[PDB]
């Protein structure tokens, strides 16, 4: 009826004299401690520690009293890990005094803890003594393997501690020759680590974000355009900007001053473009597009002339390319008019006028695509989703041309179209051409990033397509399950095409029939029921077996409920949650994408539109003088923002009252 | 005199009134000056809420003062330590205090643990052992009491003071007996068609069956309980509850169908087939009202979800989102009326319920409203071929199709998505107070069964200074604890 | 059932001449339902993947509220089904009197949709997906009052079911997913450890 | 909403171009149809993808489920062409109804929450105007 | 503002409610929707209808 | 009185000082306090908070391992991974999902495939 | 069991110190400042 309470794990209690010494140390009475230590020397304890483990030196450090700590050190008191405890509190005087059971893991060194605390003064004070930090391995080496097998926890902790020490902004600023490049590479490497070590993902991502923020914040200290151009043009032309783009530094790229320099470069030949009425801009964009053939031909005839140099400006390049693509799309739209094509019963048709005009555009697209791929390499081509779409479209166009050639040579005479077989080359070529048209007309969405109203929305929509595939996998599994069941039930009552009216078999006839008679047809029927295009009478059977019909109808109803009441709403909820998270960073992503688009037109390698295309020590000295100024301003700033505490001032006023009393 | 001052300076006059009321609603002032601080907080809180409505521009300031008053009385109740003090506070008369809180909408006061613990003891009464029984044992007790409801209701009639007589007196079993009585009424309605003789389907003057007399007895019983509740409480209190309103309409519909049924049997008794009767024959009108009243009888079971702790909070949440649907009805009703005017103008010069739907649905105002109504679902109820003129009018047929297409985009794509946007916003705010709102609704429902005014189920109902000094002692203890 | 059918029947017969409760038909239906149930077990293997695991867990935790919604919808459906069956049960017609010998709503010409309670429940279930035509409320005798009342009740049921409850469910599912998303990692790791 | 209608119009134009390119070889005459009706506003829909204007009209009405599924059939019964056309129609249906509508729902949800915090002030400004 | 006279002086100052019109022109929505200005505007609006 | 007693018994300091097996005591107390919240509906929030506090105490006590040997000793203790099974039985999700325990489970599960990641 | 009680002893000691850190350092520093200031000056 009662629970007895008693200490289970007992520790030896200190003596009365030791407790009195502890209280004297805590009370800060130097005379009492001196007398106690003298009596201890006479009798032959300063090494005693509490059940908590707080020794006299540790309490003296904790009370921040330099006099007692200095006197105790003079009597050869045990030191142990007092330096780490002094560092963790971030008191300089105790640290310099020290230099002149535990709360820490055995793998921690004073420099590691100083880097972890991110204290510039203490880190600087420790570095002058020539400290070192081990370099982490990238690894199948015998040392890493043996360390991993012997003790995995210690190995992982030590690796995390080393990477935390290395990624300290103050340490990077103090001890790195190129802090910005170091931050870029460290951020990339830390981001790569979170994927390999799944358990410790969050800490590595946090460290990478810290490195990114440091790199971005260093650039904010530039006060003139000369400094900005020196920083951005440094080569280890805008080499630094390209390096930042390579490492996915969105915040560094999206800085307002960096964007202003890019905008100045982009609107070459257009002073005060921003200070124009929207009408004037629209008229300017229209006329340049109309004059695009003249500008391209002038560049070919005479590059040196003014009209030859007009196409060299990136904005004119963009306008001319857009106009050429729009013309190609309009010509594609005009190939389906029955006015152009007179006869439809020719087995092998020679190309018409529109196809003859179109062919140079296709050849130009193919040539440009293969040239880009060869120049860049396989990885960069695979990186962008839009390039895949281009490859598919161009492959379909090539297949269309190849099939059109075979039909013309193989077939000479004319026949009614209803007499042709299903696998006729002309029909396949026409279907491939239609699919190519669909793919080509959808490429215009990639031009939305250049607009300030339609760009962020396009980026947000493109960022929400990863979860839809995840849901599509589950939906496909459910669809396969129910299709298997329905086809298993209904495959005994397959009829012939002759028995049906009009001689039509399938769910693509005015009277739907044989909906679940085959697996392929079952899949098609269950797909179309999502949009309500499958009628309810397809579950009936001629033999009129009520039990079988009821079972099939219940299967269909369960599938309908699961697909339309559960999964659709689940997808709606999931995509709602994702949009809110993405919306908080839409501006920076849009600016990054637009910057990537802009720099694609700065190069002079590809200038002609597709139809026309087929026809250093001193530099290091200036960079180091700018970097020194940025770091000096950065340190004086972060101290003012967060390293400012009212509580620290409080004890200082108490010290001022002590000094006034002494005076 | 006050009107004269308001003419000279209205900003000063309004500010002075708000200054006084903010002084009166001070928790320190009420404790030191008022004899009954709990009752003072109740009355002032209801007083300040009304002032917010009249003073539209001072709306925010006044409802902040009312919230402060409500939170003070709840904190005073939290200082009770034993059941003796709890019973003294909640039974004082100026469960009078417990009923007064429900009348004044003190939701925070009711949701307090001390108030919730007191309710549970009274609700279960002498059957406190019910809470110790396992889940498997609880269901067998409810089913047994419900099934033998006619016996228990009869035992109280002959021997009210017996052991079986006092079973009804506890509130929890009374709720079950009343619930099982209603479930048998719904069972009789379901069996009405099953025992219907097929020879009566062609009978124009059918007589009342024995099952018809059973339903008449229940309806009088349900009605008789309704006047009693209304008479003891009042019109405004009775009309406020949604369950009471649904009983008004369905009781009038049940009297109309039986009044028409008796008159029809005495006037029209001819033997003729069903296909030859008049459209508005009294027998056909009687069956139309009977079917309508059956829907409202089954929809009364929504209040029984409040007792459950799983479906209770959800049902209350859906009730509060019905107010946002009313605002969308006003805007949609004008859009439907606007397109009805133009569509009937274009086609009448030149329905949907047939197998082959035709253009005739646009030849009347009533027909046009019905066709546009069925387009809201987006389930393809009405075909596009309806918009085509029968003889020709090539141009006018295209214009009518464009008008319908504009209606679909405005309503199905714009108005529907806007409705979902506010339900997402409003629900998040409602979800915050889900537990406090449900507990207030459950306590309101429980308190109706504490009164002994209505004890018998509906078929059986038709058949014939000493305490003020104790209250002050508890009050001083609660006040001084609150200050500490 | 397959063994029983093998033992009992020992002759060939046209399939259209078999009765409704033949053992072979029941065995085939049960086999099809078993196939459906067997194919759905592959979802339990999603917890072994780091991409499809947390999503599967989150979808699992969201199935509790849908049932609570379905209970209320069931009450509404029962109410309206009872009303419609009470109104329309007098005009029940036989299968011989209908073209092609149909009765019910599984036919090209839907008929007798509200003649019995079971058929009324099935008809009201299929109206959520728009698979019930609007001419099923018509009466052969052409009584205007009855048809008007039936059409009004059907329209009210459709409004309540598809305009109010579905949007309420959408909002509720939105709110629940956001709360669940916070703790997806811990629950997925617990499931994968199990 | 107009920002989304721009993207929808682009997608609709692309798919209409493709479908009209595929299906324009089999145009019939009005007198060859029952009741002499040509188009999708007839009792039996026909010639749904024969002209660009008619293709746009057909793709618009399929958003509300008012276009039947047999319009993808052809008289000559070329199974490959009909399968390709049905696949194009299904891809358009999936993109338009499973993706874009739900993204519109999500964006409307987000925009309303930001707008709601200031509704009273804007309403009173409009009322005093 | 503490009195109605000060409010009238501020709102009626002209360099008719000129200040209110100037605020409306500049889209000063928070300024216009102030409770005191709304009270004055409602007093002007419901003239001839006491206790509406 | 019952609530006061249960709140006193669920103090992390008292469990650390007076319990022979603090982890098992935390598990059992958390489970029992979770079960009491359903019966005592009036004090649901307090009992839920106490159960959460017990779970957090157990997880934070596990968070202080400094070597793999200590982790194996803790996880393999029987009053085969007995402690892990007891944690799973009592629905200790945060205890199980600790990164070090997950790493040990991964090295047990991926046997025969070194450097799979 | 002896090995388990050894490991439990170390974990509890580390846990106690960690939770003391968040509660104690600020309060101790503040108390030592003013209290030390108001008694030594009086003694002087
Ligand atoms: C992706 C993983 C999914 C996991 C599972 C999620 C939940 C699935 C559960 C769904 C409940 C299904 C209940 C049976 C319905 C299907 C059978 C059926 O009726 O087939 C027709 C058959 C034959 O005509 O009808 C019947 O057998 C009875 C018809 C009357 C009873 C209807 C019951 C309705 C239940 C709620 C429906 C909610 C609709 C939306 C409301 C807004
Ligand atoms: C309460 C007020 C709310 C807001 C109201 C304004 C909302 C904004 C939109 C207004 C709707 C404008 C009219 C659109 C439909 C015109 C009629 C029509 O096409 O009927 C077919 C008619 C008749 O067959 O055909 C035509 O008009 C021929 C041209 C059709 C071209 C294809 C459709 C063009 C793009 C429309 C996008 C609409 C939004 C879809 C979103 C998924
Ligand atoms: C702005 C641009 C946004 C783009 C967003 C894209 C998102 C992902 C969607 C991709 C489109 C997929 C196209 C192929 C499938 C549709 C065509 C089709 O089935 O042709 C029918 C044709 C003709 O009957 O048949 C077939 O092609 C074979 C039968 C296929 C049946 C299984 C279909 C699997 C995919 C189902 C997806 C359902 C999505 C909604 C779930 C609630
Ligand atoms: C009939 C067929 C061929 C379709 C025709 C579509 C074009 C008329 C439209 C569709 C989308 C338009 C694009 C949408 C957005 C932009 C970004 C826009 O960005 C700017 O440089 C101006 C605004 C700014 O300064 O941010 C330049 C035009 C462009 C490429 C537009 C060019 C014209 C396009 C291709
Ligand atoms: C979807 C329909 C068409 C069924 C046909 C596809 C199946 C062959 C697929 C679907 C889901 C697959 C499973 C999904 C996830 C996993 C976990 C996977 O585990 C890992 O290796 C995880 C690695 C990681 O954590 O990233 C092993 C395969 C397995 C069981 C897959 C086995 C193959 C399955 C059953
Ligand atoms: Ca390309
Ligand atoms: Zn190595």
């Amino acid at each position: 009826d009662r629970i007895p309470l008693q200490i289970v794990r007992a520790e030896t209690e200190l003596s009365a004299e030791e407790k009195a010494f502890l209280n004297a140390v805590e009370k800060g009475d130097y005379a009492t401690v001196k007398q106690a230590l003298q009596e201890a020397e006479i009798y032959y304890n300063i090494n005693c520690m509490d059940p908590l483990g707080r020794s006299a030196l540790l309490i003296a450090i904790e009370n921040e009293n330099l006099e007692i700590m200095e006197l105790l050190l003079n009597h050869s008191v045990y030191v142990g890990d007092a330096l780490l405890y002094a560092i963790r509190k971030e008191v300089v005087g105790a640290v310099e005094l020290l230099l002149s059971f535990s709360e820490f893991t055995p793998d921690i060194t004073p420099i590691m803890l100083a880097a972890h605390t991110n204290n510039y003064e203490i880190i600087k004070l420790l570095v002058q003594k020539r400290v070192t930090i081990p370099r982490p391995h990238q690894c199948n080496c015998v040392e890493c393997v043996s360390s991993s097998e012997v003790d995995s926890l210690r190995h992982s902790r030590s690796r995390l501690n080393i990477y935390k020490a290395l990624a300290s902004p103050s340490l990077i600023a103090l001890s790195s020759e190129d802090p910005i490049l170091t931050a870029f590479r460290l951020g990339w490497e830390l981001k790569e680590l979170s994927k390999v070590e799944n358990e410790f993902k969050a800490e590595y991502e946090e460290l990478s974000q810290q490195c990114k923020l440091f790199a971005k914040d260093l650039l904010d200290q530039a006060r003139s355009s000369r400094e900005l151009e020196i920083i951005l043009n440094h080569r280890d032309d805008l080499a630094k900007l390209k390096v930042a783009i390579k490492y996915h530094q969105k915040e560094f790229v999206a800085q307002p001053n960096c964007q202003q320099l890019l905008a100045t470069l982009w609107y070459d030949g257009f002073p005060g473009w921003r200070r124009k009425h929207w009408v004037v801009k629209l008229l300017t964009c229209m006329t340049i597009g109309f004059l695009f053939p003249m500008l391209s031909i002038a560049y070919l005839i005479s590059p040196r002339s003014n009209l030859g140099l007009f196409i060299k400006k990136p904005f004119i390049k963009f306008i001319c390319h857009t106009a050429s693509y729009l013309t190609f799309l309009f010509m594609l739209l005009l190939a389906s008019q029955h006015i152009v094509r007179t006869d439809l019963h020719v087995q092998g048709p020679p190309p018409t006028v529109v196809e003859w005009m179109i062919l140079p555009w296709v050849l130009g697209f193919i040539w440009g695509e293969i040239k880009e791929m060869w120049d860049g390499g396989f990885t960069e081509y695979i990186h962008d989703w839009w390039n895949l779409m281009d490859f598919a479209m161009n492959s379909l166009y090539l297949a269309t041309i190849s099939l059109k050639i075979v039909a013309y040579v193989k077939y000479n005479g004319s026949r009614p179209r209803e007499e042709w077989e299903m696998w006729h080359p002309t029909l396949i070529a026409e279907a491939l051409f239609a699919i190519s048209n669909i793919l080509s007309s959808l490429r215009l969405i990639s031009l939305f990033t250049a607009n300030s109203h339609l760009g962020p929305l396009q980026i947000s929509l493109g960022r929400m397509l990863l979860d839809i595939l995840k849901f599509l996998f589950i939906y496909c599994l459910v669809l396969l399950a129910f299709a298997n069941g329905l086809n298993q039930l209904y495959f005994y009552y397959e009829t012939r095409a002759i028995d049906e009216p009009n001689n039509c078999k399938g769910i693509r006839c005015e009277k739907q029939n044989n909906a679940f008679s085959t697996l392929f047809e079952t899949l098609q029927s269950l797909f179309w029921s999502v949009f309500g295009l499958l009628n309810l009478y397809v579950t009936n059977v001629k033999a009129r077996h009520e039990f079988t019909e009821f079972v099939g109808a219940t299967m269909f109803g369960t599938y309908n409920v699961i697909s339309l009441v559960v999964l659709l709403n689940m997808l709606i909820a999931m995509m709602n949650n994702s949009y809110q998270l993405i919306a908080d960073h839409a501006d920076i992503e849009w600016k990054f994408a637009r910057t990537k688009l802009w720099m694609s037109y700065f190069d002079e390698g590809g200038t002609l539109p597709p139809p026309f295309n087929i026809i250093s020590l001193i530099q290091n000295q200036h960079y180091q003088e700018v970097i020194r100024n940025l770091v000096k301003r950065y340190v004086a700033a972060m101290i003012r923002n967060s390293k400012t505490h009212e509580g620290l001032t409080e004890e200082n006023f108490k010290e001022l009252k002590q000094d006034i009393s002494s005076f | 005199l006050c009107s004269a001052k308001n003419k000279k300076d209205s900003l000063r006059h309004s500010r002075f009134r708000l200054d006084i009321y903010r002084c009166l609603a001070s928790p320190a002032l009420i404790m030191l000056t008022e004899e009954d601080p709990i009752l003072r907080a109740f009355e002032l809180s209801a007083d300040l809420k009304e002032l917010s409505l009249v003073e539209v521009e001072f709306r925010n300031d006044y409802e902040e003062l009312a919230r402060q008053c409500k939170m003070f009385a709840k904190d005073l109740l939290a200082q009770a330590r034993n059941s003796r003090e709890l019973e003294v506070i909640l039974n004082h008369t100026s469960l009078s205090r417990l009923k007064l809180a429900i009348k004044y909408n003190q939701k925070e006061f009711v949701s307090q643990s001390n108030c919730q613990q007191f309710l549970n003891t009274v609700w279960f009464g002498q059957m406190s052992g019910y809470r110790r029984k396992p889940t498997c044992k609880k269901i067998m007790t409810v089913l047994t009491v419900g099934i033998f409801w006619p016996v228990l209701s009869l035992c109280y009639l002959i021997a009210p003071k017996s052991q079986f007589g006092r079973i009804i007196h506890t509130p929890f079993m009374k709720f079950i007996i009343h619930g099982a009585s209603y479930f048998t009424f719904l069972l009789l309605l379901n069996l009405y068609s099953l025992v219907y003789n097929e020879d009566k389907k062609n009978t124009m003057g059918p007589a009342l069956e024995r099952i018809d007399y059973l339903l008449i007895l229940w309806i009088i019983g349900m009605i008789w309980s309704d006047i009693k509740r209304l008479w003891y409480e009042g019109l405004e209190d009775f009309l406020e509850e949604s369950r009471n309103q649904l009983s008004f309409v369905m009781n009038s519909l049940y009297l109309a169908t039986f009044a028409l049924k008796v008159v029809a049997h005495n006037k029209f008794h001819d033997f003729a087939d069903r296909k030859d009767w008049d459209a508005f024959h009294p027998t056909l009108v009687a069956e139309g009202l009977f079917a309508f009243a059956n829907v409202l009888s089954y929809l009364r079971l929504f209040f029984m979800y409040t007792t459950s702790s799983i479906l209770g909070p959800l049902q209350i949440s859906m009730g509060q989102m019905l107010q946002d649907f009313g605002k969308f009805l006003g805007m949609f009703l004008l859009v439907l009326f606007s397109f009805t005017i133009g569509l009937t103008q274009l086609y009448d010069k030149g329905g949907i319920f047939c197998e082959q739907q035709s253009n005739d649905t646009f030849h009347s105002f009533i027909g046009t409203c019905f066709a546009l109504f069925w387009y809201i679902f987006s389930l393809a109820h009405v075909a596009i071929f309806v918009t085509r003129f029968s003889y020709g009018e090539e141009l006018q047929s295209f214009v009518g199709a464009v008008i319908v297409g504009t209606y679909n985009v405005v309503v199905v794509i714009v108005l529907t998505k806007l409705l979902v946007a506010m339900l997402h916003k409003s629900f998040q705010l409602i979800a915050n107070h889900e537990d406090k709102e449900w507990k207030f609704a459950r306590a309101k429902l429980w308190l109706s069964y504490f009164d002994d005014k209505c004890t018998l189920p509906p078929p059986f109902n038709i058949i014939p200074q000493k305490r003020d000094e104790n209250y002050q002692k508890v009050m001083c203890c609660l006040v001084h604890r609150y200050l500490t």
